[PDB]
């Protein structure tokens, strides 16, 4: 599939960058292709819990 | 951590 | 009984201002083109 | 002030 | 609807 | 050393009396208050761009311009052929309730209602017209005329 | 936690 | 017939525009062709009750 | 910590004495008063272009 | 049919954009083609309840 | 957005946000730039507009949270001014709007 | 006729 | 809730 | 929320 | 009973400012191109 | 009891400053090139 | 002769 | 609404 | 309701 | 002050 | 002050 | 304020 | 030194 | 030791 | 009991200065070559 | 999460 | 393998330089090639405890 | 405050 990392995160919105160079911005409930629907956006930890159980975090070589 | 946040979110959603 | 007088004074204060506002008429302005 | 915001 | 700063177990 | 710990607790309660949770509480309350203050009472006027035909024959009713407080309503004057008709001059009765912006060359007047429900009238002497165009400006309606194309009866300097 | 409506809605106890 | 809509309304007068592009202004009691005679002019609701029972209101695509 | 909560309730009542509902109340009352002040007594004159 | 999304919302009026690129503005009670008549306009949630049961909301790729 | 200047068409709505810059570029039906002859901002206490006098691009920053207003944009070759309604505090913020005027 | 801010269950 | 007439008209208790 | 708003609206419409 | 008067005074002070803010209308600005 | 009023006073002093800070909006700056 | 603003049922 | 207004208008017309 | 003559003329009770 | 106004 | 506003 | 920071 | 640091880190991780 | 959450989390006794 | 208040006052006096120092941000300087 | 300076055995 | 020394260290980040001249930066938990994952960064001693038991320190020719 | 400094 396509892996999404957090590019930036604030209370509410969160800008994500995927493996194709595509950039999205997601909110509390928002559809992410492959990851399902956003369930929670933890801004302090830089985590995004989605409905499919996949967690979106900052890239390993970026945080 | 996230368990408390999700429980509070569902409490807020059920009780508008 | 005194509350009647206080109320009357309050509405007199409001009514004088209302009448003063109604008395005002802003004179017309004529703008000439270039 | 609702829960569906 | 959740602000993470007001987080407490 | 417990004195240091409890003194620091009282210290940090006095320095930041609003908890990080209560700060977002206060911010949300402030935003809700601003939304309530800025919310218009009732339905806002529908923003419409209308077109009227100005009949200058005696017995005809002067055209009505629906304004709104703080909003710009633009009248463009056109002849029966739809061509622009430049404005020679204008006369605004009760200019304390309406503010009119108009560069002296063009044919477009931009009126902003300074008062909620105070209505008035306006005279617009066009270039080739001996008969001035009379309009009645009424603010606070269920419609706000963002732009009105006033089709005056005559033929302007543009054909 | 406090909602965007201005009302407080908090979870009871949840540890991660 | 000819359907009349309210173009503007204030306490007292009411400027109406019909389906022919004609514009009139009416008062508390005033003859309207086809609609009878004005019986009441509710300025707050933008309503006009006439003697024939027909009610004049702002146009649907204008209010 | 209940002292903090009740102090916050008193604080937010003192800072914003008018509720968000009372603010729309006050705005509607003000607009109604302005409408009454700007209303013409009786029928306004008919705007006619005579000859 | 034609799907309508909320472009902008305030207490009272709501500006909507459909699938054809058309722009509309609606009030508390106002006819919408296909969606019936507006029944309620929740400005805080950005929701519009109509008579036919259809709910108008901000576009998924816009909110 | 496509700006339809025919009567009965709703003026375009611009979603703003307090403290954020929203830039409108005005284009004709062919997509080419359409320079701005002038603009007129009703209620300028709630919106701050930056525009160098030559270009076709306006930058509004919403000064107030939810106070909305309108704006008139008289273009170069247009007799009919372009009317827009500026509403801040929405669930979307228009960083840039491409306004395809009819002419 | 309804102002959404004055909403209370 | 309060109407545009200046008078108060509010619901009793409704949850969802 | 929505149910309370609609109930209050119908209460205001029935009780002018 | 005195808390009633205190509350009424507080919301009156808030409401005078609120009405003053509502009466304010900033006149439109017209900017001419070069 | 009096500690409650003291606490309310401290948080009101904090809240007025916080609201004042939130009300501030710096106007945008346009910097033209050479 | 009636001003609607002074309306009371 | 309009019933009270019309009744008051006819009351004023009958009682000058 | 009050007439243009300066005298008060109001209806008793009418609900729509 | 009349009713036929 | 009416309900049909 | 969590432990997974 | 390091032992205490690691123990405190694991205490903070287990007790969020 | 004190955590980045604002709460204090310290070890008891550890020597090296 | 009084030493508690004295200590708290001392730490508050230190912390006001510490927070003031943390709030300070020196704006960047751009130096152009000849 | 640990600040080394606040270290104590 | 490749030997990593500390080039600089602060609470949190630590900039390391390997034997190939490559420069890296690591956080409390972060993958290091060969050394596993960072377990602790003692900034005062200039030490880095990793999961594989290897300790990263300032180079002897640099401390 | 460590001994391996």
């Amino acid at each position: 599939r396509i892996i999404y990392y957090i590019q930036a995160v604030i209370p509410g919105r969160a800008w994500l960058i995927g493996s194709n160079g595509s950039t999205l911005t997601v909110r509390e409930g928002s559809k992410i292709p492959g990851y399902g629907m956003v369930k929670l956006i933890d801004s302090l930890q830089g985590r995004i819990l989605t409905s499919s159980g996949q967690v979106i975090k900052f890239s390993q070589e970026d945080s | 951590c996230t368990d408390a946040a999700l429980a509070a979110l569902e409490y807020h959603k059920s009780n508008a | 009984q005194q509350e009647i007088q206080q109320r009357t004074s309050d509405m007199l204060t409001a009514a004088t201002q209302l009448v003063q506002d109604w008395k005002q008429v802003e004179t017309q302005v004529y703008t000439e083109g270039t | 002030p609702f829960g569906a915001d | 609807c959740v602000s993470m700063i007001g987080g407490s177990r | 050393e417990v004195i240091d710990k409890k003194a620091f607790k009282d210290m940090t309660r006095n320095l930041y009396p609003l908890n990080p949770e209560q700060v977002v509480k206060l911010k949300q309350i402030y935003e809700t208050s601003e939304y309530a203050k800025a919310a218009t009472p009732g339905t806002p006027p529908k923003p419409t761009a209308t077109s009227q035909f100005v009949n200058l024959s005696p017995g005809s009713t002067p055209p009505v311009i629906r304004l709104s407080q703080g909003f710009v309503s633009s009248l463009v004057f056109l002849d029966s052929t739809g061509a622009p008709w430049p404005i020679a001059a204008y006369d605004l009765g009760d200019p304390s309730s309406f503010n009119i912006q108009w560069d002296k060359t063009s044919n477009t007047l931009m009126i902003q209602a300074t008062k909620l429900y105070n209505y008035g009238n306006l005279a617009v002497r066009l270039r080739g017209l001996n008969t001035p165009v009379m309009l009645t400006l009424i603010p606070g309606q269920k419609a706000v005329d963002y732009r009105v194309d006033l089709r005056v009866q005559g033929y302007g300097p543009n054909a | 936690r406090v909602s965007i409506g201005g009302t407080v809605y908090t979870a009871k106890k949840y540890d991660d």
